[PDB]
């Protein structure tokens, strides 16, 4: 058959630890949002907040496209984790032991090469939450994503709105919000710019 | 199927002439493929001739041709040229493209090959 | 031996990567069926309630078939993790840290490329735990189970029904029923809808 | 020297993957035996009982003969895990998020091919602690081992006698017997019956 | 054993007849695999003739054979057929078929081979 | 040392004969290797002409080789043999033994091979 | 293009197992400075002192240079973890269950082969905490980095002054410095002087 | 360089799995000493002592040996675990859900192949606390350690004095002593004698 | 491109007498590579004849060339030097030089080839 | 460098003479090594002649020369032997010895190869 073919023509010259654009002297681009689905707990005594998130990164791939009318009936590949150049985006405050609780799945690819990754996690965030109205607080904790190595002049991150349309109600704290900026940074270690992408949960409690 | 790359312009000529091998391609993207020219001689092995990387401007030649083989390329006809001046009498073997993946031009993993050609000087 | 020769054959042209299909144009068949041992805790303060399950899938391969007149005694072979395509179902409301506590075992196959597979598993998942009649309740918690990147015209899931028959009666909460449902839904990110399995756990306090 | 040639000549042609029988179509023989050491806790609150153990599985490869006369000086060879085919007995009944607490170890192999597997382990079994006699109870608990694919026809299990001669006492539960028994069990999911060793632990209280 | 292949139809003939190379299998499951067709020349190497894959329809021919031979194949009766039209002076060589679990007729992993056959022009 | 094998019964003989090649072992377990016979011709590579597996009953023959010859194996005298008949003029080439550990016959990782023989039509 | 020919000239003959130094009658050069972000927890009844830590370590490879104008576009090149030497630098005195606490990540290269190595870290020390002023102390922590292998005659530590930049202020306790020292000590199992650094964090009550 | 050319020459012909010893119908020698680090906790409510311990064993490899003078400037290579033969010796009496705390580090090797071997870990053991005399009390704790597999005729485990000089004085319980012993004792699986060196820490109330 | 390598120095001279065969190169950082050298005959393999590391100070000789003939290097330049003495009649064939990353002259993984040269005695 | 190995002891001798093929090695410890002889025909491939183990003793000979070659070392000369008696006349080859980290015998990746000597029959 034909996917038999295409998988093993596509991973003929490929080097995962290729950047994958046309142009090796511009920017790729790759798109950024989080999608909520309840919040787990937030915790007082300490100051962590635990959710459950979808992370949505989007980019397009170069090495991986093919002709449909060549390879009838194929028009998606799924390709599992350290065989497709994945961004390296983690979570600069978190609180887990392990700093990094996502849990990897496979790389959607289609007749284009744009390339989707939903993975999904238990986030254990680190908040700042205060008590000085204890009857009524509209506490804002925040998420800041960003790459780890690449950054500036090599990975252009972007944002897209968050996406809380399951989130399912909680018991004492109720949302009011979820906005999100980009920024971008100067850090001692390196010269150039570093982007990077926060969420502000707003909640409220009951 | 229909994978095909169809060489021409062989021939015979004296030494000191001039010749516009060609190679035409079909049945797949050819703006993804990197084009590499070989040659082999009737009592030796195959040696590279030329190489032009997919991008468009990575031309490597070989040592004993790098100052009289040019190499070309047209995505628009979907063919591949090695324009040969100043050949010597040892320039006589079968000539055979190869494609190959986005690649550089140099050594890669070559996916189509091509049919031969008789040149002789 | 025979054995010896099967497992040396099975394998010649298989990509692990590739959905065994005849026709690459339609969509496989996965059947799915948990089974439920035991409730092993239903905490209230969270709301989190621990269960032992034993998953139950069953799809058929198309490139593992044999002749069992031609190897003689060989009448099924066991294949580990890693070596065969395996769907990836996940429950998609999980409270455990790894968000998957599936002990992967191997995959049984039989002279017609029948396979099964019977992960065993101690699933946390997350329930809403009412108080309001704390003398007698009835107290339903969900179980969501589906594909994560196949969906949709790839993998058409299918449901069984539970099999409670090696169930250890519990202390407090006694059982009532464990029934599923199938459904469709469309997601944000993709256009393709996507099944999914839910069971319904009917915990009632003694 | 010659242990170095025979760590190249006895895994010439082998594949881990192939039941190790000289007639594939007749089962191979396991013997099976559970060692204690000490109980270290039994957990009333929950339904957990905490316990060191060393398994000892005993079967006999065919691939594995050499002779001592061509080969002197070496009479053993050990083997670790992921090279040699080695039963897969689980704990049906467990309590640990990750369902096997066992540490793999080296199996070891004489001039006649009988090897010898002795993993330790701290199992986290599930037994139901009954307090309704408080000042004296005689509370047994199971531990229920059995092989998870291969069953029936393939591999007859056969058990010996648990050995309780490392027992370090324990303060508040004093042992009064380990007694063993094997069934065989018919499941739903196939059709073929599955063989299990069942020890049953009686700690009196003090 | 029994997995046995027999090739049959071979002889010689003028330059532009006809042939019908034939190919008969037993011992295996004829459906589950995909037989390609070897050509060797007395001194020369292996070279590709044609291929089908185990689904049915999915030829493909060498530059060379392109617009001159067929490929066919027939499960009911366990065959392969290479019909060979126009034939020239440079097609002599041993034919010979190669199965191989299920592929798609370009390069795979070959597990049974067959018995060679001379053609002659 | 001392894992030797070696051939007998070779010689000349007209077209439509007899023979009875046999090879013996010693050094090694002979119960727990499976022996395949290969023959060279002059000008040629090795090829295939029988095997046998370790347990008894396994014989794979050649195509073309498929009707004439037999394989048989001695366990207690440490010996195979391999009955020729109807011997014809291609025939001619070194006939030698290889060993392998336990296995089937087909290609195998042979381990202690064996010393040559002449055969001649 | 040219990122895909640098990748694979840069690892034509590169054994992992070697340190990258001209001369190997030399010491290599390796530069330590830890970064603080903020402390998470200071626990009294035991004694650990949990903190969020950006390591950076800084040596100069010798197998990894290029020239930019042959290799036009690229300037820096990012290793995963396991294909280029990095030094094995350990906290002495940890109280986690790992011993290590550190995220691997990707080692960044530029034109000239300086490399940059800054893992993330949730470090979990062990400290002495004095309440014999309990309404006012100036407690002290130690954090003691070192080599665990190589150590004098072949890799010359050096440190670097701490960053405390983008410190986020705790609740209860402040910082009041965090001064590094470098000493050279004699160990029993070797002859030869182990450097290393140590960071001494001063955390006042409020 | 050199220490390439050493690197490249020294793995011509291994095998991880073969015994480094010339003769193989002798036994290998080990030698075995622990360094003791801090007392990190004695729980009395349960039975487990947490210890910050330094292993440090001792052999002669015998196909690691090179030329000095042919190889000038490399006086000492370092091998990473996987790669060369190192003993299995584990903690017969452990507490921990694993079963094996220790953290595998490098195995360094000079002129004439003597390997050492100081894996760290925080150990849990497993004492008993008696509190008949809650005001002063004189608790002895052992630590058994020996070879799971090789034992008798393969590896003669030899014992050194244990080194306590770099403890840190903890705040309760004070150090008397740390006396070793070495012991051979038969089990009833084999037949052949296993070594073993037991460590009996000494811990006063205050 | 531009990475080429060009030998000098070729020709014929009777037993017994000497030779500076010499080779440039260009295109690469010439002080991050290790040249050796390599001989072919007309009808035998390739055969080692000399080698240098990267470093300077490696020289690595062949058996039957141990005493005659010397290699050298020169960074500044961008050339390396094999200087043949006393020439027997046996040494007679093609020496081309081979590059390599980072290395020390014995058996390694070469990038750039260069161009035949003929010696005859 | 310096790790050269010299053979001695070639030359002519009619059928059923003797012959004290001797090989001398410097530049490595001698001692960690495994001697192994190696003859190659004008006209075919290297084939085994003998092999002595770094131990001492555990001569593995070949099918063909079991009963009439006999190897030897000697660690304090840093010399190996094959003697040679009764010589047939397809005993007519180059020898050569190679070298090998600790090992058996038979068949190990092999490092330090040996220069070629005649011996004729
Ligand atoms: C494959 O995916 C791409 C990306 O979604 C599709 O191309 C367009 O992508 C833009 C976003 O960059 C969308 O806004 C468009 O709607 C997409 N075009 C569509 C949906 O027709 C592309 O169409 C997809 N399929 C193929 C065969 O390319
Ligand atoms: C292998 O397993 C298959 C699947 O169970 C058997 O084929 C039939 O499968 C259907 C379900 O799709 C069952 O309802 C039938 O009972 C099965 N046939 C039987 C049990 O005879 C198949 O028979 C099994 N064995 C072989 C040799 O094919
Ligand atoms: C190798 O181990 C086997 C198995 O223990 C020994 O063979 C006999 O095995 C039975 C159990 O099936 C024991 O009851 C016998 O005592 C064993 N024979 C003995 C101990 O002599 C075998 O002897 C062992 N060694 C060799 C060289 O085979
Ligand atoms: C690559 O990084 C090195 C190291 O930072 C740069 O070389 C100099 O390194 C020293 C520290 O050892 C700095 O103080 C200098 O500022 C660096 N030179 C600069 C920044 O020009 C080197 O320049 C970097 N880039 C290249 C192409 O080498
Ligand atoms: C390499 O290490 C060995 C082992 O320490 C040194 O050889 C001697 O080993 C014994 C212990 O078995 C020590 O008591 C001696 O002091 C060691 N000799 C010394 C230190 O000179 C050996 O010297 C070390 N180095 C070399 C080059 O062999
Ligand atoms: C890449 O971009 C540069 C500048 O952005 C341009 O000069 C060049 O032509 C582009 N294409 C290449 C380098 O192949
Ligand atoms: C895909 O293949 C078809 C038929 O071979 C061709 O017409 C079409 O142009 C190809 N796609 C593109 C983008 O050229
Ligand atoms: C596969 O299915 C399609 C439509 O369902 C059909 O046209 C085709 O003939 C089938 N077989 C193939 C593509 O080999
Ligand atoms: C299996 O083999 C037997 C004998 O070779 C044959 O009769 C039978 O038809 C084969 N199976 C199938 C499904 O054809
Ligand atoms: C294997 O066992 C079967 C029945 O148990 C018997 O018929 C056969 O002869 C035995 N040996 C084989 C199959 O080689
Ligand atoms: C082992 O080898 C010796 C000598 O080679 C032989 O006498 C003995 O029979 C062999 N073992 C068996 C079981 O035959
Ligand atoms: C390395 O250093 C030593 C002494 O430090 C010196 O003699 C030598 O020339 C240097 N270079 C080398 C060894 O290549
Ligand atoms: C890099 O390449 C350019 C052009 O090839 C050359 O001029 C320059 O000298 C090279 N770099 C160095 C350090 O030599
Ligand atoms: C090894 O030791 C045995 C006895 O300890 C001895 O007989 C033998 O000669 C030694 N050397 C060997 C076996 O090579
Ligand atoms: C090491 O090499 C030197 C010079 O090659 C030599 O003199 C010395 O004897 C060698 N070492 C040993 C132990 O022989
Ligand atoms: C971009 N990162 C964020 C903080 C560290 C920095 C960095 C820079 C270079 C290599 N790794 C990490
Ligand atoms: C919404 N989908 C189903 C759950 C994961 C998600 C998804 C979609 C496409 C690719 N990967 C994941
Ligand atoms: C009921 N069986 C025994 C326990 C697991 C289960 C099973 C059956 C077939 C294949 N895998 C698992
Ligand atoms: C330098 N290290 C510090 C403590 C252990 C010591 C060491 C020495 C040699 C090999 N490994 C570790
Ligand atoms: C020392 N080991 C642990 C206890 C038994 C012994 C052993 C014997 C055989 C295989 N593994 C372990």
């Amino acid at each position: 058959e034909f996917q038999r073919k295409l998988y093993k023509e596509l991973v003929k010259n490929y080097n995962p630890l290729e950047r994958p654009v046309a142009n090796d002297s511009q920017p790729l681009t790759v798109y950024f949002s989080l999608s909520l689905l309840q919040i787990m707990d937030v915790d007082e005594k300490n100051q962590v907040l635990t959710t459950n998130i979808w992370l949505q990164m989007s980019w397009t791939d170069h090495y991986l496209q093919w002709n449909v009318s060549e390879y009838p009936g194929v028009k998606t590949v799924r390709f599992p984790d350290g065989q497709i150049w994945k961004p390296d985006i983690l979570l600069y405050n978190s609180a887990d032991e392990r700093f990094d609780a996502t849990f990897h799945t496979n790389v959607l690819v289609n007749s284009s090469g744009h390339c989707q990754y939903l993975p999904p996690g238990i986030f254990k965030s680190s908040c700042y939450i205060d008590v000085r109205w204890f009857p009524f607080d509209v506490q804002h904790c925040k998420l800041k994503f960003g790459s780890w190595s690449y950054g500036g002049w090599s990975l252009d991150l972007q944002m897209q709105e968050a996406d809380i349309s399951g989130y399912i109600p909680n018991g004492e704290w109720d949302l009011v919000g979820i906005p999100g900026k980009r920024s971008e940074r100067f850090y001692e270690c390196c010269k150039e710019p570093y982007p990077d992408v926060t969420f502000t949960v707003t909640m409220r409690r009951r | 199927a229909q994978v095909q790359l169809v060489e021409s312009g062989g021939g015979l000529v004296q030494a000191g002439g001039s010749l516009k091998l060609s190679c035409a391609a079909s049945g797949f993207t050819f703006a993804h493929y990197a084009m590499v020219w070989f040659r082999q001689a009737p009592g030796k092995e195959r040696e590279f001739v030329a190489g032009i990387s997919w991008s468009g401007a990575s031309t490597y030649y070989a040592s004993s041709v790098k100052g009289r083989f040019t190499i070309s390329r047209d995505n628009a006809k979907n063919t591949v040229y090695l324009q040969m001046n100043s050949l010597k009498p040892e320039d006589t073997a079968v000539y055979y493209v190869a494609a190959a993946r986005f690649g550089v031009g140099v050594d890669d993993d070559y996916s189509y090959w091509g049919q031969g050609t008789q040149v002789t000087v």
